[PDB]
């Protein structure tokens, strides 16, 4: 729910692509 | 099991109503979805509702009239053990989109892109409707389009997540189905319009064009990472329209896949091409659900003497109303054909 917690979850998902 | 039930249109004006043969079609805490004969096959929804206040489905639905939504025939009230049901009895459509889907799928068949323009016409043009109404639907999905086998009407259901949007009133994020949810909502926006509702039509459209669901994310994060290995990274200014919450962050840019690339051979351009302007991040760029009527796409609809591929008439395509003709009035040389 906190940004930075989500958008570096989804940095760390995109890295692996 | 026999009831006394307020007629669902109209005024207020009862009548005695006696149905059979009750199966659970669906359970959970959303509502119980039976299945009944009254002698015409009809769906009942059964959901717990606070007595102090009104049922925001049921107000939706008493507001509602056309061609492409699910008609409310009846409604009434039970109790048991102030615990108070509201009891939706609807018309009943054999099928879903989600049905028709399945059964193309399970036989290693394409749905005939006719019926493809059929069906997304009548959720595009129903979307024009609800939202001239101030009503955001926030759950098209395959399984909540349903469809006559035969004559190819498609209606709008389950209006149970239904909501006006009201500028300024901050709105729940976590809505929709998961793989029809607009980025916006993923990225945790409140403040979201109706275009979510676009976003999900599109999700639909590109669905019954590749024979699987284009963005099959298992999660909240990863259904944003199956939308990115589509349309590639959302550019910072993107983000800000989404979520401004987001725009500093510095997320790995990923490259676009083609359009054309996404889809199988022989996919037909225009296809590919309403699938490209209703599938944006940002969610004002996403084409109007009337103008998405208007697109090239749907031209073989309009032409005379276009039938089904089962050679029976079209559905009701064209008989718009007073209210239709007024939502964007530029658009209507183009909705109405001009053999009228
Ligand atoms: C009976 C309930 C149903 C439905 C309910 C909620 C969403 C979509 C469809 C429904 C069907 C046929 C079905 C897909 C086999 C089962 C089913 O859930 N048709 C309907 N018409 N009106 C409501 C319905
Ligand atoms: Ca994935």
């Amino acid at each position: 729910l906190l940004p930075q917690k989500f958008a570096e979850e989804l940095i760390h998902r995109l890295e692996a692509v | 099991t026999t009831v006394v039930a307020t007629l669902g249109q109209g005024p207020e004006r009862s009548q005695e109503v006696a149905y059979t043969d009750i199966k659970v079609i669906g359970n959970g805490s959303f509502g119980v979805v039976y299945q009944a004969r009254l002698r015409e096959l009809v769906a009942i929804k059964k959901v717990l509702q606070d007595k102090r206040f009104k049922n925001r489905e049921l107000q939706i639905m008493r507001k509602l009239d056309h061609c492409n939504i699910v008609r409310l025939r009846y409604f009434f009230y039970s109790s048991g053990e102030d615990e108070l049901y509201l009891n939706l009895v609807l018309e009943y459509v054999p099928e879903t989109v989600y049905r028709v889907a399945r059964h193309f799928t399970k036989a290693k068949l394409t749905i005939p892109i006719l019926y493809v323009k059929v069906y997304m016409y009548q959720l595009f043009r129903s979307l024009a409707y609800i939202h001239s109404q101030g009503v955001c639907h926030r759950d098209i999905k395959p399984q909540n389009l349903l469809v006559d086998p035969d004559t190819a009407v498609l209606k709008l259901c389950d209006f149970g997540s239904a909501k006006q949007l009201v500028r300024g009133e901050p709105n729940v994020s976590y809505i929709c189905s998961r793989y029809y949810r607009a980025p916006e909502l993923i990225f945790g926006a409140t403040d979201y319009t109706s275009s979510i509702d676009v976003w999900s039509a599109g999700c639909v459209l590109a669905e019954l064009l590749l024979g699987q669901p284009i963005f099959p994310g298992d999660s909240g994060v990863d259904q944003l990472v199956e939308i990115i290995k589509v349309l590639g990274t959302p550019t910072r200014e993107q983000i800000r329209e989404m979520n401004p919450n987001y725009t500093e962050f510095k997320f790995p840019q990923i490259k676009a896949h083609p359009w054309t690339k996404v889809f199988k051979s022989r996919t037909p351009p225009e296809a590919i091409a309403l699938c490209s302007s209703l599938l944006e991040y940002t969610p004002s760029s996403r084409l109007s659900p009337l103008e998405a009527c208007a697109h090239s796409f749907f031209d073989e609809l309009r032409c005379l003497g276009t039938q089904l591929p089962n050679n029976r008439p079209l559905p009701p395509l064209f008989n718009f109303s007073a209210g239709e003709l007024s939502i964007q009035p530029s658009l209507n040389a183009i909705l109405i054909p001009p053999h009228r």
